Parts: structure tokens; sequence; C-alpha cells
């Protein structure tokens, strides 16, 4: 009922985060240092992939690089 | 040397260090004080200071209601609920004549909002009685379900969207012989007398109303809402900041004419059995006296919540609990067995209130006609209190002596002047007798007078122009537990609108922002890239840390540090970071094409995933 | 909009009497005029009913009548000034090092172990339970290395003395009342009115303890943003001198301790719901040199913790170890039974000295709603910071200037503070800073209905005694009925108690 | 366990002098393989002694 005990224990888990079924073509499942990015285990109920917290930093350190020129616009009142 | 906090009021007065006299800030782990005996006593407790008031059994309903007003006038200071209608109706004739076209005016914004008003508002509300269920159910599904049987029923009119509809299908539902429920799990069926009473129920969570209801009381609400927008004696609905100017106000308003021979006292003071005594009866006056020379459908719509009030039923909680000393047992009986049962079970105290409640029973519910329960009629007890204190001006007293001052729900703080002591006690007498009046009764043991200069009005503590400014409910400096992106902005959301709201001090603030930071790195495990502590995600944290030439554009979630302070709360922390960044972190953050999302402000990053269900 | 059938029959008994039916009333309310009837009815009212002022005066307010009886007792949940720490440091490799072995570390740091035996027995338990459930957390913590994996948690097994002292087969059954209707001791829930109990000096000299100073750091905050807003500067200092002053206080021990110990417990409560799970009560601070310390209090059993709602009870046991003898005040470990364990080896600056190691074990229980509670203890901070800022700010306008300076800086003590032999004495603004944390950490740990109770109804009290106090001619109008009120709350608590204690020492030292 | 926890500065493995007698990619995935069953210890329910 209290969602904070509940994102302190499921964060202790192992896969607590779902992701699409194409991740497991862009980032490998085990990074240098032998660590498990993600599961080959589908989601309870559609066609998501479990998926480490890992994976996001991973992600955020080595990913493929877009265009982010309209984004400081985008959100004109925040930025402002 | 023995330690003694309390003797630091030796030196500070008491309005300055008054934040340690309250010891929780915040809510206490037991939350008592509610059962089936407090229901019970609530209940006597009302049928007694209304003994005698005219019995009369309803035919609808079948229980003995009671009317105590236009009854005798009190003869000592006991409390007691015996109103005069005339008084009342006085009061609100004096109290529109002060402020000419308040009551036409209110009545033109009140139709304007009744006119769009939709059925799904009703969702936003605290526990509702489910009268399909006979039990306590968020409203969100009470209205689903009220909806739905409706909809079984010839009431199938609610999906009309506005609410005034919905309330027409309530409407129509009071002359149907029959109400069939089919639960698809079975056939249950509620004749008049049945419906009637579960339509009429006050259950016990202070207790909690039906659903066929919500909707007439939210409509004399926002016309008691308009009511005290223009009244400036009312101390409701204003927040913290536009209300702490009104103690103020009231004391130069009371401090101006006055000159040095004339004498001024405050009242701090505190209603008692301000539920137990107001009638529902005396709301359908003053609902009558506010909208005339009004349209006949708009005075009705308004008219009906009273006339509920006045034939409403408060359920008997869940019931009582046995025990046995030889076989090892823990029996229970529910509320509806309190009609017809044995006395020597229960002990010798609740044995005087089954013997003053039994004549009221009814279905296992209790008959409340006098009296309200806590925390309905706020706003509209408010307008009454007003219109009480609006009696002080000289045009009216035509005496020396002259009050005025502010009323909340049930507190309130009245100034008074006069030449003498003896104008200041005829005064004070003349108040507490006129409040005698109309059902409002003075806490004598809460309430204390001094010199005007200090005083207090819900926990506001002025002295000598200042008022005290601290919280008395303190944020939660934990994560909610949504996600790494929006716990931040929610966080820091929470901290900005409790220094907006609550008057948190600027260090207690940033305080609170750091244990929020501190819950937050170590629920996501998002410690700094350089430190010691060693998680899971250490290592690649530390990998995106010396990765990064700025450093400092790295979000929390990223192993950066906290820029937040008082002046960038309201900066969504991407786009407080949206100049430190470098160029790829930027592209790899915020890729539209990120595997993590698919298509209370922030920009969507890969730290907005999706949890586990 | 129509109103037709049982509303119309209904609204004309909603009426004020001497009336028929709903539109008579609506068409007599149009017509209403004001004739005075206020006046008359004045003039008819008894004068009886008044509101008479008696004055408040300096010999009016007479000191708080505390009831009588035998001493108060602890009822804490865990040992606040006897607690004894088995302690071993952490370098920088042992990050996140899991509690069961810290434990186990702990515990191979003494050497002194006896055969336990029983000092101080408990008059409503099986003692010899509770020294089989001793004996059995020690054997159970030396049978870890003899697995063939190392496990993570440790569950006891479910022995007698550990059902005995979990309360796993007192628990009645929920019967139907049809199936007991004839039984002739059914009667519901003996609510016998609590035993008033007098004041013990025991709870004074827990505070004195709660108020000093450690030689370990036991908050450690993190960073905040640059400050550039002048307000930003001065909410910092603020909170840089309050924490500078706080963070070695034993309240701050006492947050931790409770932080740790009911997130321990809420944790093993959702995990091991069928298990005897043994939890260690650990804490973690800072040396005075920058080392990191871990602490081992004693050990919790915990039983069943099928927990649905907020209210389910989970029972516990509770093994402290500790160097006071319960024999100095036997009243104040009425519901503990304390064992004799060890023989501790001090050293101190006159050679090494050889003192009896107790362990107080008791039964007791805890709930959801009580664990959250306990996390929650931080907040104890922000409170109190609050207080302090309350003070400054209030101070800060009559000079119409900024005071932040004026009160740590200023090395002259000029709070007064507490009593003694001679008389008032005074702090400093850090001592009072101290004081006022520990007051919250103590509301928090002694938290009752009946200390909001008497906060709500002395607040009044102190209120009218400052209006004396600034000649302001304070009035009441039941007095009696106030000091009644308050005293309603005092019965037998021990911190509800000395509060009011300390209350009737301020009232008699403002009078003068 | 302890003393691989020190080191933060792991890098994708290469080949940087082969053996003349032998397979290479052997070499590496059992060093793969090596790293990778170092982090499934955290992942077991009680912790063994030997790997």
């Amino acid at each position: 009922k209290n969602p904070a005990l509940r994102m302190k224990w499921m964060m202790a888990m192992k896969y607590p985060i779902t992701a699409d079924k194409r991740i497991m073509e862009m980032i490998p499942e085990r990074n240098e240092q032998g660590q498990t990015l993600w599961s080959k285990t589908n989601d309870a109920g559609s066609d998501r992939v479990m998926v480490s917290p890992l994976a996001v930093t991973w992600w955020n350190r080595n990913g493929p690089t877009t265009s982010t020129v309209h984004y400081p616009k985008v959100y004109k009142t925040y930025f402002e | 040397m023995d330690v003694n906090p309390t003797l630091l009021f030796l030196k500070v007065p008491v309005q300055n260090a008054i934040s340690t006299t309250f010891p929780y800030t915040g809510d206490p782990p037991y939350s008592h004080g509610t059962g089936t005996g407090y229901t019970m006593d609530t209940v006597n407790r009302t049928h007694k200071y209304s003994e005698k008031g005219k019995w009369t059994t309803n035919t609808e309903t079948g229980a003995p209601q009671l009317n105590p007003i236009d009854g005798p006038l009190p003869e000592d200071n006991e409390p007691s609920g015996y109103a005069q209608t005339d008084c009342v109706l006085e009061a609100m004739a004096f109290l529109e004549e002060s402020h000419p076209g308040i009551f036409e005016n209110s009545c033109l914004e009140t139709m304007e909002i009744v006119q769009q008003t939709r059925v799904d508002k009703l969702t936003q509300g605290r526990q509702t009685y489910d009268w399909t269920l006979n039990r306590n159910q968020p409203a969100a599904t009470a209205l689903a379900n009220t909806i739905e049987v409706f909809r079984s029923n010839g009431l199938t009119a609610n999906e009309s969207g506005r609410l005034i509809d919905f309330l027409k299908d309530v409407m129509d539902s009071m002359d149907k012989e029959e109400m069939e429920i089919t639960t698809h799990f079975k056939k249950q069926r509620l004749n008049k007398r049945s419906y009637l009473i579960r339509a009429l129920t006050l259950n016990t969570m202070i207790a909690t109303p039906g659903m066929q209801i919500r909707g007439f009381v939210y409509f004399v609400e926002a016309l008691a809402r308009s009511i005290c927008e223009k009244l400036e004696q009312s101390g409701l609905p204003v927040g913290g900041n536009e209300k702490k100017a009104k103690l103020a106000n009231v004391v130069r308003k009371m401090m101006t004419n006055s000159q040095d021979t004339e004498l001024s006292f405050t009242i701090t003071g505190d209603n008692t059995k301000w539920n137990e005594n107001q009638n529902p009866r005396m709301f359908l006056a003053m609902i009558t006296y506010i909208t005339r020379n009004q349209p006949e459908w708009f005075r009705n719509v308004l008219s009906i919540a009273p006339i509920m009030f006045s034939n409403k039923m408060a359920r008997l909680g869940k019931g009582y609990m046995f025990e046995s000393k030889s076989m090892k047992l823990r029996t229970q009986v529910p509320a509806e067995m309190l009609a017809n049962i044995d006395l020597k079970y229960f002990n010798k105290s609740t044995r005087e209130k089954i013997e003053k409640i039994r004549p009221l029973l009814i279905d296992g519910t209790a008959s409340l006609s006098p009296g309200m329960m806590m925390g309905m009629f706020n706003m509209l007890s408010t307008v009454l209190g007003v219109s009480i204190l609006n009696l002080g001006q000289k045009k009216y007293t035509k005496t020396t002596y002259w009050w005025d001052g502010l009323q909340s729900s049930d507190d309130f703080a009245l100034i008074v002047n006069a030449p003498n002591h003896e104008g200041i006690q005829a005064g004070v007498d003349r108040f507490y007798r006129t409040c005698k009046l109309v059902g409002i009764n003075m806490s004598k043991k809460k309430s204390y007078i001094n010199r005007t200069g200090t005083f207090e009005f819900t926990s506001f503590f002025y002295r000598y122009g200042f008022v005290a400014n601290f919280s008395m409910e303190l944020p939660s400096f934990g994560v909610s537990g949504i996600n790494e992106s929006a716990d931040m902005s929610v966080g820091v959301t929470v901290i900005k609108n409790n220094m907006i709201n609550n008057d948190l001090g600027p260090a207690t603030a940033q305080m609170a922002l750091q244990l929020f930071i501190k819950d937050y790195r170590y629920t996501y495990r998002c410690h700094r890239g350089d430190t010691q502590i060693q998680t899971r995600r250490a290592f690649e944290l530390k990998k995106l840390w010396e990765q990064t030439r700025s450093k400092a554009g790295l979000l929390v979630s990223d192993g950066g540090p906290n820029l937040y302070n008082i002046r960038n709360l309201h900066i969504p922390e991407v786009c407080l970071k949206w100049e430190l960044m470098d160029e790829d972190y930027q592209g790899r953050l915020c890729n539209p094409m990120n595997p993590f999302v698919s298509h209370y402000d922030a920009v969507a990053t890969t730290h907005s995933w999706i949890p586990k269900r | 909009f129509e109103i037709t059938g049982t509303m119309r029959r209904l609204a004309d008994q909603s009426l004020p009497p001497n009336f028929s039916s709903l539109e008579n009333f609506r068409a007599y309310v149009d017509g209403f005029e004001p004739n005075g009837c206020i006046e008359g009815k004045l003039s008819q009212m008894s004068k009886e009913v008044n509101a008479r002022i008696e004055p408040f005066l300096r010999t009016t307010p007479r000191p708080l009548r505390l009831p009588d009886g035998p001493p108060c007792s602890q009822r804490s949940k865990f040992l606040l000034m006897d607690a004894l720490k088995l302690s071993i440091e952490d370098p920088s490799h042992e990050g996140e090092g899991i509690p069961l072995y810290d434990a186990i570390k702990c515990m191979k740091t003494f050497f002194g172990w006896k055969e336990p035996n029983i000092i101080k027995p408990h008059e409503k338990g099986i003692n010899p339970n509770y020294l089989l459930t001793w004996k059995q957390v020690l054997a159970e913590l030396q049978d870890i290395e003899n697995e063939e994996k190392i496990p993570r948690t440790k569950n006891m097994k479910k022995t007698s003395q550990l059902k005995w002292a979990l309360g796993e087969n007192m628990a009645p059954e929920k019967v139907d009342f049809e199936d007991c209707k004839d039984v002739n001791d059914l009667k519901q829930y003996d609510s016998d009115e609590p035993e008033p109990r007098s004041l013990a000096c025991w709870i004074q000299s827990e505070f004195n303890k709660a108020c000093e100073l450690t030689d370990s750091s036991w908050v450690e905050l993190d960073e905040i943003g640059e400050d550039v807003a002048p307000i930003e500067h001065i909410a910092s200092m603020r909170r840089n001198y309050f924490t500078a002053e706080v963070s070695h206080c034993r309240a701050t021990e006492y947050i931790m301790k409770g932080v740790y110990i009911n997130t321990a417990l809420l944790n093993a409560s959702c995990a091991a719901m069928d298990d005897f799970q043994l939890i260690p009560m650990i804490s973690k601070c800072r040396t005075k040199e920058g080392r990191r310390k871990t602490n081992l209090y004693g050990f919790i059993i915990k039983g069943r913790s099928h927990l649905r709602n907020d209210t389910d009870v989970v029972n516990f046991v509770s093994m402290e170890f500790s160097l006071t003898d319960p024999r100095l005040e036997p009243h104040k470990w009425e519901k503990y039974c304390v064992l004799e364990i060890g023989d501790m080896l001090l050293r101190t600056a006159v050679g090494q000295v050889s003192r009896p190691m107790f362990l107080y074990v008791r039964t007791n229980g805890t709930s959801k709603i009580k664990m959250k509670w306990g996390m929650e203890m931080r907040r104890c901070l922000l409170q109190s910071l609050q207080q302090i800022e309350s003070m400054i700010e209030a101070e800060s306008s009559v000079k119409e200037k900024d005071l932040t300076k004026e009160f740590f800086e200023n090395k002259s003590e000029t709070w007064p503070i507490g009593e003694s032999p001679k008389g008032v004495e005074e702090g400093s603004i850090g001592k009072v800073c101290r004081t006022l944390l520990a007051k919250s950490v103590f509301n928090s740990l002694y938290a009752s209905p009946q200390l909001e109770g008497f906060s709500a109804e002395s607040r009044k009290l102190l209120l009218i005694v400052q209006a004396l106090r600034d000649n302001l001619e304070p009035g009441t109008f039941d007095l009696e009925g106030l000091y009644e009120a308050i005293e309603e709350c005092l019965i037998n608590d021990p911190w509800v108690l000395l509060n009011a204690s300390w209350f009737n020492s301020f009232l008699t030292h403002a009078l003068r």
C-alpha cells in the first residue's frame, strides 16, 4: 500500500525494470565487470523484458547519441 | 543539574517558543478514540443536550425524531441545542443588511457553478459508505457501484454527464418500492424502508455519509464558500499567507477609533460540542433565507441536504468483542445484535449506554435527528458564527460596548471594546447569551480573556503584531516510489509547496532537502561517482563519472551532484542542468529511441522507466 | 427541478415546530422582518446563563496534582541510557556488510561469557524460558560456521521456550457467537482503568543523559546546491550551526537506533513471515578519527508476522546487553527478566576493572503503523531545527534585524535550561538545541494520547501564565475545569508525568 | 572478491599477445567466465565457501 517501501524492496531485486524486447539487440547482456544487465524473461502479461537498473546507466554512458537541439525550446517555460 | 525544557519560557515568551509545545508535528501512531462505544456516547450526548424537545415518530422512517428548536430557554451554562428560529432569521437578516446584496450575488455564482458541475468530480473525496455493500469503500468505487446499480434499474439518466441528472436519478429512487441488485458472482431486494434507511446512515470509519448525499452537500458547501469569500470575519477558506493578515486586520480595526481611556479585551475562545448542538433545521432556515427571490428549482435543490441531515442515522461501528477465561474464546457481537441482547454480558458502564440508546435503535442504526457529525457544514457554521459576530456593531448593541472578531468552523477570537471593565463583562455576557440563543455554546474551560495584543486563532499565535511562522505538519522526506525521474521532481515540488503553504522555514527546508536526497540516493543506489560506498551500480556510475568531463551536469540518478537549493526548487532537474551536460550525455540521456520509455513536471529521459508489476 | 413523493412528506417533519408544510414555512420566511425578538428573548433568559470572568492573579494558579501509587516502570522498546555496545571498526572495503555477519564479528570480540543465571526474575513469566532462549541464541550463532553454505539470515528453531516467549500458543480462537451463547463467563474485554503510578527519578536521569554529547557522529547529511541568495546564506548558516552541535548528541544515537531496528523489523516481517528470524540490533557511526564503527546492542527474535492490516501485531523478544545492575532500581524493570551473562573488563585510567554484564530480556509487540513511526525518526531533527529557527525569527522581529549571529556566536550562555540545588541553571544555544532534540526524540519514543492531551491542555495554561507575566489582565471562565482536563491525562506514563513535573517547576519559578 | 571490488578500471578484454600453440578465443572466454561467475555469488540464496 505504501509505494516507498515497495520501491525500496523492489530496487533490491535483480531485474526490477521492464523494457522493450529490442533492448537485447542494443545493449550487451553483461558489462565490462561481468554484471548481467538484463535477463531473458518476459513481462507478466506483455512482451516486455526484465531489465536491471545497471542497463540505464549503461545506456547513459555508452548508448547512441542523437540531436537534442530543440529540447531546450520545447519546455520553454521550464528552461526560462 | 536536572534539565527542564519548559524553563525556557522564563526568558523566551511563550508565543515565540510555542512550537516547542507541539509534541508530534505529524500523525501519531495510535489514532485511537473511535468505536461503537464512542458512537453510542456521542448519540446519547446529542440527545441529552436536547431532552426538552418534541418527540415524533417519522412516517417514512418509524424512528423517534427529536426536534429541540423553539424549546425552553436554557436555565444554566450547560450545553443546549435549544435554538430559536426567529433569532436565527434575525441574525441572517442583519448579516445581509450589513453586506447588501451578498445573498443575491452568491446565488448567481452558485448557479454558475451548479450549471456545468460534473459527476466525475464526486470521485474526489475521502472514504464513502457504499450503500450496496453496507461497508466503507473509496468514493472512486462507490460512485461506480451506485451508477451501475442505477443502470440496472430505471435510473440510467446519470450518464448525461452533468451531476444534476445524477441527483435527479437519486431523487427518483425515493418513489420506487423495489431496489434490485444483481451481483455478478446474487439477487438482492431492498424495499422502501430498507433502501430509505440505508440511504440515510452515517457510517463510522468521526463518521462518513453515503453516496446519495455527497452531491447535495457539495452545492450547499459551494454556496457557503461563496458567502464566506465575501465575509471578512470568516477564517475560511483562505490559505496561510492570506489568513495571517486577517488577525492583524481585526486587531487594527478594533484599535484605531479606540482612545487610551476605552478598554479593549480579546478572548481566545473555543466552542464546546460544536457538532452535537447545531441543528440541520436551522441550516434549512438559513438556506431558505439566503435563496429568497430566486427560481424555485435552485431553491429546491439546495433545501434537501438539511432535510436529510434532520432525518439521518448513525451506524453503530462494527460491534463489541468478548473474552473467556475457561474456553479461551474471542467471540464478537455485531451492531445488529444490540437491539435484543442480554445486558449482563456487558460491564456497568456500557449498560447505561445501551439502556439510553435502545429506544432509538431501528434496524441496527440509531436515530440521530438533532446534531451533526465531524466536519460536514463547516462553512455554513462559519457563516452562522460570522452572522452572530456581526451583531456586535454599535448600531446593533445600542450600548457603550461593541465586539467584533474572527470565526472559523469551530474556533473563534473575539475583541470587545467598552469604556469600563463592567462594560466589558456586559458585552461578553451579551455575546454569550446571543450565541446560546442560536445553539452555539462557548467552552468556558477552554477559553480565556486578556487585554488586546496577544491571542490565538486556529493555531495562529498573534503577539504584538507578530504571528509565529512554523509548520504544524512536516513534509515526508522520502521517495514517492514511482521512478528515478518522477521522485526527484515530486520531492522538490513537495518541499517548495510546503514552504509556500505551511510557511516552512528556509533552514528546515534545506535540511528536508538533504534528508530527501539521502533517501533518494539510498533507494535508487545512485550515490555520487566519487564516493566510496559500493553497491551493484557503483561500477557503472563510476564508469560514467570518469568518462564525463563536466561532472556538474550529471543527474543525481547518474551519480551527479545535488544543485538544488531554495531558489531552484521550481526548475526541473533536467532543465536545471541543461547547460553543463556534455553533448554525448545529452544525446544518450534524452534519446527518443531509448528502450526504457514508450509514448510534477519532468522531462522524459531514460530514467522515466516502468517498474515491475 | 421538483421534489415529489418521499421528500415532500419527509420535509414536513424536518421543520421547526408549529409548522405543517414545507411550502408554508417557505412562504413564511419570504415575508420575515426583524421585529427585535433577540432583545426580548434575552430579557426572558435567566440571569444564571452568564459568562462571569474570574481574575487570574499571581496566587490563583496551583501546582498540578500528580497521582500516587507504586513508581512507574520503563516501557521503551530498547534500552536508552543502560545500553551497552559491542563495536567493531570498518575501513572502506566492508561497504555493505550483511547485518548477521556484523553481529557475529561483534560477538567474536568478547571473551567474558559466563554461565548465565537469573539476577532479577520476571514476576509474570517463566524465567527458565528466558534463560533457555538466551542459551539457544548463543548456541545457534555457533552452528553457522558448521553449515555447507553460509546463510544470509538466521531463523531460529521453534523450541518450547521460544513458543512461550513469542506467544505462539496463547492466541485464542475466533468462534461465532451462536456456538458460544450459553457460557457462564463470556464477557467483553476487561477494560480495567489503568493503575495510577507515581513519578520515579529514573526518567529525569534518562532525559539528562539524552541531552549529553557522545564521542561519535551519528548523522552524515548529504551536500546541497551552492548558496547564492542571501536567504540561502542565512538558512545554510542556521542549518550548519544546528547540525555541527547536534550530530554528537545521544538523542541522535537514539534516532539512529530506532530507524535501524524498525527498518530491520519491517524487512523481516515482510520477508520471513513464518520464521522465528534473529535480528541483530545494529547501529553505524563515525569515530572522532573518521573510521566507520558498527555497534551491536543485542538481538530480537521475531514471531509470526502474517500482517494484513497496519494494526496487526508482531510479537518479539528483545535481549539487550547492559552494565547496570537491575537491583538498584528494581521498580524500573517491572516488565523485564534480567540475567547475568558475563564479566566485562573496563580499562579505566586507574587500571582494569571487572564488572558484571547483564542481559535485559522482555516480550514486546509492535505493528506496521508503529514500525513506520520508528523508521521516520529523523523528522525529530527537522522538528527540532524549526523550533530553534522559529525562536530566532520571532526574536529577530522586535529588533527588525537578523539575530542568528547574536545567538550562536555570542559566547554568553543565556538560556535557563534546568534546575539545581542552588537554583535555575543556564546553558548556551547549543545545549538548548540538544535539549530540544532530546524532547522531540522522547515525544516520539513515548508517544501516547495522554501526552497529546496534556500538551494541548497545558498550552492554554502556559499562555494564560504568559499573559499574566505581561500584565495583560488575564481572565478565566472555568479554571478548575481546565485543571481537571489537564490532570485527567496524568495516570501512569513516566514521560507525561515528567512533563507535568516540569510544568509545576516552571509555575513555581515563574511567579517570583 | 573484496580485492576485486577495489578495482574499477575493468575494460573490454582483447588479445595482445596470442599463444602460438593454443586457441586464444578460449582464453578470452575463460577470463570472461571468471569475471561473470564472481558476480553470480550475490544471486545465490546461500553464500558458498568455495566456487
